[PDB]
């Protein structure tokens, strides 16, 4: 094959081309040892109360004055051109 | 045991018999790994795990 492909930054299998790494300890189970639903509802919730509390006014405040600013809209727009609003 | 008692239990081993254990022990059951070294190019635990049941069967 060869070809002489030229220059990336992902590789393969085996040489990731990544820094050398050095006494990192892994540890995982089997998924038949492991029990799904455990602990989800609980995790679940304060991670969305965190994210909540966290993210929040970020979204809220200028979808917020999007809606004030669509019903000013909306309502000034039906007033004038009705009858007292033409004069 | 004396070697008579090995040679009679060897004896009575048939085929019939590996394949009841390897089906009973090894086919489709949990395994227990441990690597060291130079491990990027060694492949998670399900795919791993994948290859011990053949699937042609
Ligand atoms: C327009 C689009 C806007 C949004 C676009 C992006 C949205 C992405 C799509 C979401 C879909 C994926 C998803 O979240 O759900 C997959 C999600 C699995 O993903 P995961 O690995 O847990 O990671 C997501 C976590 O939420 C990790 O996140 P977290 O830890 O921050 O938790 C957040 C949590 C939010 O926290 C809560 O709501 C509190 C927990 C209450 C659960 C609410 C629903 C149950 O989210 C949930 O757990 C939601 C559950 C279901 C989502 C409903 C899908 C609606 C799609 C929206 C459109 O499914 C479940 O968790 C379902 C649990 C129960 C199912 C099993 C039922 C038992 C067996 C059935 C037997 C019957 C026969
Ligand atoms: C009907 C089901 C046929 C699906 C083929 C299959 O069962 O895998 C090959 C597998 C051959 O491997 P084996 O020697 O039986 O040992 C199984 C090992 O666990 C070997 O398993 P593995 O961990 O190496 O996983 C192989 C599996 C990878 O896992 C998947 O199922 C890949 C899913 C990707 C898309 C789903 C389609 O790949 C396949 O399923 C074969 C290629 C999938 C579609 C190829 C697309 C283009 C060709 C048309 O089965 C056969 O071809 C024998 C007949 C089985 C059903 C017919
Ligand atoms: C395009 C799809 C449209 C149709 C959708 C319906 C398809 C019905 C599938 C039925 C559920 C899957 C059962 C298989 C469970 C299983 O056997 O999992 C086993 C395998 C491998 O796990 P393992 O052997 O290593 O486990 C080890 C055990 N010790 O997992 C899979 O291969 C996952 C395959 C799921 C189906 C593919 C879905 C992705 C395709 C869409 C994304 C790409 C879109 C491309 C453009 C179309």
């Amino acid at each position: 094959g060869g070809a002489a492909g030229g220059k990336t930054y992902l590789g393969w299998w085996g040489h990731l081309g990544g820094p050398k790494q050095k006494g990192i300890i892994t540890y995982s189970l089997s998924p038949f040892q492991q029990r799904p639903m455990a602990g989800f509802f609980k995790t679940s919730t304060q991670n969305m109360f965190r994210r909540v509390m966290t993210e929040g006014l970020y979204v809220a405040i200028p979808f917020g004055i999007a809606y004030y600013i669509y019903c000013w809209g909306k309502e000034r727009n039906e007033f004038l051109n009705s009858k007292h609003g033409r004069h | 045991m004396s070697p008579q008692e090995v040679d009679l239990r060897i004896g009575q081993i048939t085929e019939k018999d590996v394949a009841r254990v390897a089906s009973e022990m090894i086919w489709d059951k949990d395994i227990a790994v441990s690597a060291v070294g130079s491990i990027e190019g060694l492949l998670d635990y399900n795919r791993i795990r994948s290859s011990i049941s053949m699937n042609r069967w």
